[PDB]
């Protein structure tokens, strides 16, 4: 079995944005995906064991929150498997290996519809214009898009934002990265509440919840992507004495008077019995006091919901007469 | 066979 990219004839390719109300812009924080569609012909000379490749843009990944996933098998309309694929994270490349199917059928053609998301490690900044390129065999297609990230929600001195940055479907946990006071306001008597009681979904907050807090230095700038790839870069100021569970599937973290941004990384579990991943939602609320004499306060909230997309591979060959 | 990401919302 050897490379047969030269024996693959790509007849159609397209890169499509997951949503239709923001053309030219990928709202990564709204979970907007990039869909790569490609149709190709497989030369009859191709035999079992031969391989072909498919590439996603180097600024993208198949899955944003996970590193483990299955590449779609290419099956024909009878269910027969034409090829199976594997993914290489180092070069964002998929390799498909043809089965005995190619030695039985002829005039084989196939179509792939592959989902992908912006790779936050490659695109830390908001408004990053990219000329994304996807490839199949020796053919390619390009599309210019701008990556847009979210902004903090603020109310007086209370200001924050958050994003889910991982999901472990085996252990049923999600990771949420929270930016507290990204605007560097003078937030008095700051309290941060993390709640698993959402209006569209939920998570479980209890004594198993893992919370870590980091301080952002005067010389540092949090990435707009809302995802930290190297926490050793930030000062760990975690102190469990300031985190206390609440009476409503929640937890309260006392920050006191602050003027700098902080990062909270939380690992919480979600109900294993859920049948809809989009019902995994975690809410965060930052409270600050705006009047030291009356205690009058203000709150700013943010919430995240898990999102997902799927990929597929279809094909068909003719049984020779 | 699921590929994950996440959404953000501001109340
Ligand atoms: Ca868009």
């Amino acid at each position: 079995g050897s490379n047969v990219n030269h024996l693959i004839k790509v007849t159609d390719q397209s890169i499509t944005e997951g949503y239709d109300d923001s053309d030219g812009i990928i709202k990564a924080h709204d979970a907007e995906n990039l869909i790569y569609d490609v149709t190709f012909e497989v030369d009859d000379k191709v035999k079992s064991g031969d391989t072909m490749t498919v590439n996603i843009d180097k600024n993208t990944v198949p899955s944003d929150l996970t590193d483990s996933f299955a590449i779609p098998k290419i099956k024909d309309n009878s269910g027969e498997i034409i090829a199976t694929g594997t993914y290489d994270n180092t070069n964002k490349q998929i390799t498909y290996t043809f089965t005995d199917y190619v030695d039985k059928y002829e005039n084989i053609k196939a179509h792939l519809k592959l989902t992908s998301y912006i790779d936050k490690s490659k695109v830390p900044n908001n408004n990053t214009k990219l000329d994304v390129e996807y490839k199949t065999a020796l053919s390619s297609v390009n599309k210019t898009i701008t990556v847009e990230y979210q902004k903090p929600n603020e109310n007086r001195t209370a200001n924050l934002q958050s994003m889910f940055t991982n999901i472990d479907t085996k252990n049923h946990t999600v990771e949420q990265t929270i930016y507290i006071n990204p605007l560097r306001y003078s937030a008095k008597e700051t309290n941060v509440n993390i709640s698993g009681n959402g209006d569209e979904g939920s998570t479980i907050i209890d004594d198993s919840t893992i919370i870590k807090v980091y301080k952002v230095g005067d010389n540092q700038n949090l990435p707009d992507s809302n995802r930290i790839y190297d926490y050793s870069e930030y000062e760990d100021v975690t102190n469990d004495d300031y985190a206390q569970l609440g009476n409503n599937n929640d937890v309260n973290i006392n920050f006191g008077n602050i003027d700098s941004p902080y990062i909270i990384k939380v690992i919480s579990k979600y109900d294993p019995n859920k049948d809809d991943y989009t019902t995994i939602q975690q809410t965060v609320t930052m409270q600050t006091t705006i009047n030291e004499y009356t205690g009058e306060f203000r709150t700013a909230s943010y919430d995240n919901t898990i999102a997902f997309s799927t990929s597929s591979g279809q094909g068909q060959g003719d049984l020779p007469p | 066979g699921f590929f994950f990401s996440a959404r953000g919302h501001r109340p």
